[PDB]
């Protein structure tokens, strides 16, 4: 839930 | 000005009392006398009637009716008697109207509405059936890669004889043979530097969910501050479905507001570089449904899309969803002071 | 006994250390020099190499060594080697991920029969996911004909096919998909707790239906007396639900946890009940779902369900669920 989708 | 009780609303003996209407809007009431004063109340506007009408046909006292026409009113348990006019889009007429909407207005904002879905890897993928059953006019497909048999595990609208096809391809003959009434039309476009969204055309929102290279998300947001484009994010990060933020211009904020020496550093960017994500069907469904929703709803103009000012993310090895903060920032470098 | 790094495993510098890991297993380390130790020893892992010799690769102390290896190891952020061997290849980081061999996971799939009780919303999405995702043989059970209507979620379903039946459509449309695997179809609706007997043996019962309403009582009921798993989804309108996910004798079901006046109006009232469907909803129910089921039959990870019935809203930012663990006191069990 920190990074990229 | 006729009322007539919504089809959706159920009402069910509960603890002492009962409840009224089922879902998001479910109310409990204690009061056993109260309750039943709904229920006689409602069941006096089964059929579209006026305030008096129905009044008439309650055996309560009409203080009493009234506090209980408030009731259903206000919970959009009872609406406007016009509200009700067979269509292939009948069935989310029930939902638009438990949420207080009109819903040919909805419906009507929906086809005059054109979207566009940038990357139609597993999220674009769902994303556009979704959109295109549910109704909007225009869809435009931004992809210029090919069909593997890898892909077959997510992308929902593709059979094996497909591959070697182009994705904008497929899902258009997939949408259309879906919905013949909206138009769909494809771009040969793959985002790789910031230069390439200028060829991105103008629309209601862009669903952006591809995942390539690592900044894509960034250039999308620069951009689209500049071009006062409304977008949307989709995705995941291995188990964790993400969707939002759903950006629009002036009234939210943006990507980029809430936001490794010598030989380490090398080896973090080859460790990311080897980065492929752990994709899974359900994963990548959850993500592209809720985005989708949050679409319908910000075009459809009835009720609040989840992602405003928000990346909202859910989990599935454990019952949970969690929210990050993205509210609009004055001390921003990209849209701020 | 080599050892790969994982392929879905990320890093960045974050606060004072980083993150290792993306998704559910993503931690944050404080000590900016723990971290810096985690991703050298990765670092030699990016290419397969057994302990000992990443131990005489990486120039960090034996000790600080050890203890990242577990780390990793622990987290499954390295997995065997053997690990990391195809159309279900796509899938298999995500097995990895949890610490299971593919092929193994890959094979109970192949060796499980899936039983679809509902081929409308829900029945549609479960039933191509686990189609994909290669359950060998899956059973569609249904009596109904595709309609305009019905467009608007069953996403297998075309204009051109309107009218056929529906577990027709659905079958022929899975095989297009996944020309691997064995499905079937059986005219049936449960009109009353009589026709379950109809209802073949499987793995597990995937029950979307929602027609009549106490078809979910029903169901428990005949479920415990043929010791048969299943897994209820739907939606209260604009709540996704899936679960609770039944196994016999290992958690518990759906029955665990007068004035003539009223009560007219009310079963009046109720019977001209009508969904207010949404395919948002629709979907993320049949996601969830069929995640639980794909992880019941692979073993590799716990179901959600197992216990409870999990809603998620969607004009809200929610999930709860109703647990419903085991009870003596039961009408059932
Ligand atoms: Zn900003
Ligand atoms: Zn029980």
């Amino acid at each position: 839930m920190r990074t990229g989708n | 000005m006729d009322y007539i009780l919504g089809r959706y609303v159920k009402i069910a003996r509960y603890g002492s009392g009962g409840l009224v209407g089922g879902g998001g809007k479910e109310q409990y009431v204690e009061n056993l006398v109260l309750w039943e004063n709904i229920i006689k109340t409602a069941y006096c506007f089964i059929t579209p009637s006026s305030y008096t009408a129905a009044l008439e046909t309650a055996n309560i006292p009409e203080k009493d009716f009234s506090n209980c026409f408030r009731f259903l009113k206000e919970n959009f348990f009872i609406i406007p008697g016009e509200y009700n006019n067979n269509n292939r889009y009948s069935r989310n007429f029930l939902h638009y109207q438990s949420y207080g909407a009109n819903p040919v207005l909805v419906q009507d904002k929906l086809k005059n509405a054109k979207v566009v879905i940038l990357g139609c890897g597993g999220i674009g993928n769902h994303v556009s059936v979704i959109l295109a059953t549910s109704g909007i006019g225009e869809i435009i497909l931004i992809d210029n890669d090919q069909i593997e048999n890898t892909n077959l595990t997510r992308q929902v609208l593709f059979s094996e004889d497909d591959v070697g096809k182009n994705k904008t391809e497929v899902i258009k003959r997939e949408l259309l043979k879906r919905n013949s009434e909206i138009s769909v039309s494809e771009i040969a476009l793959n985002i790789n530097d910031y230069t390439d969204l200028h060829k991105v055309p103008e629309a209601d929102i862009w669903v952006v969910s591809a995942d390539h290279p690592f900044n894509l998300i960034n250039w999308v947001n620069k951009y689209c501050v500049r071009a006062n484009q409304p977008y949307i994010n989709a995705g995941y990060v291995n188990d964790i479905a993400v969707f939002g933020p759903l950006y629009v211009p002036g009234k939210t904020g943006c990507y980029e507001c809430q936001k490794e020496k010598e030989n380490i550093d090398h080896k973090i960017k080859l460790i990311n570089s080897r980065f492929k994500p752990a994709t899974f069907a359900p994963v990548n469904n959850v993500a592209a449904a809720l985005c989708a929703a949050d679409v319908i709803k910000f075009i459809g103009k009835y009720s609040e899309p989840l992602s405003l000012n928000k990346r909202i993310g859910i989990w599935s090895d454990e019952i949970k969803i969690h929210s990050q903060n993205m509210g609009r920032s004055p001390v921003c470098s990209v849209c701020g002071n």
